[PDB]
This record gives C-alpha cells, sequence and structure tokens, in this order.
C-alpha cells in the first residue's frame, strides 16, 4: 500500500463531522457578491485599496 | 381452618434491538449506548409492570 502519506487523516471521533475555513474578506461586507480575498494566492493584492 | 391461594408464575419478555452503528452513532452524541439499551428495556419492563399491579 500506499499507505496515507499522500493525503490528511484527521481521524473521527463522531462520524459526519465538518471543517471550517477563514478567509479574510474586504469591501465592507464579508459576504456579499464580488467581495475579494485579502490573502488569496493566486489573485494579487488591491495595492491601492488603503492609498489612493 | 387452613385454606390455600395459589398460582403459577407468569412471564413478560421485551426485546429491542440496536444495530451496531446505532450504537456507534448513540456514544458519539453523548449517550451510553449499552447502558442506554438497558435502561430502555428495564425502564419499559418497570413500567409494563406496574400497569400490571
Amino acid at each position: 500500500l500506499i499507505a496515507f502519506d499522500i493525503c490528511g487523516v484527521q481521524p473521527m471521533n463522531s462520524p459526519t463531522g465538518q471543517v471550517f475555513a477563514l478567509r479574510a474578506v474586504y469591501g465592507k461586507d464579508p459576504v456579499a457578491a464580488g467581495a475579494k480575498e485579502a490573502f488569496h494566492p493566486m489573485y494579487g493584492p488591491d495595492a491601492m485599496f488603503s492609498g489612493q | 381452618q387452613i385454606n390455600k391461594w395459589q398460582t403459577a408464575v407468569k412471564s413478560r419478555k421485551l426485546k429491542t434491538g440496536i444495530t451496531v452503528e446505532l450504537a456507534q452513532d448513540l456514544e458519539a452524541n453523548g449517550f451510553d449506548a449499552p447502558n442506554f439499551l438497558e435502561d430502555l428495556l428495564a425502564t419499559e419492563m418497570a413500567d409494563e409492570i406496574n400497569k400490571d399491579i
């Protein structure tokens, strides 16, 4: 076997568990169409958001 | 004069049946699954005994 050296495990102690995640979101409303992610790795920062 | 009042003992019988998956979910959800089952039957029986009496 390939074991599980290629994936996460996070074993359960209850069936049907869940995972949360945090996105830093800008534009005065974290939950809105078009809101943007501050630390997204592919998309660059809004270089002038805090500036001009 | 001495007379006697007699009767045979009669029976009551209950069963539940909990799958292993259910027992596992009960444990996960904070229930003592093996004791839960016994309390269910014991309680239901004791209640039925009170109804009978």
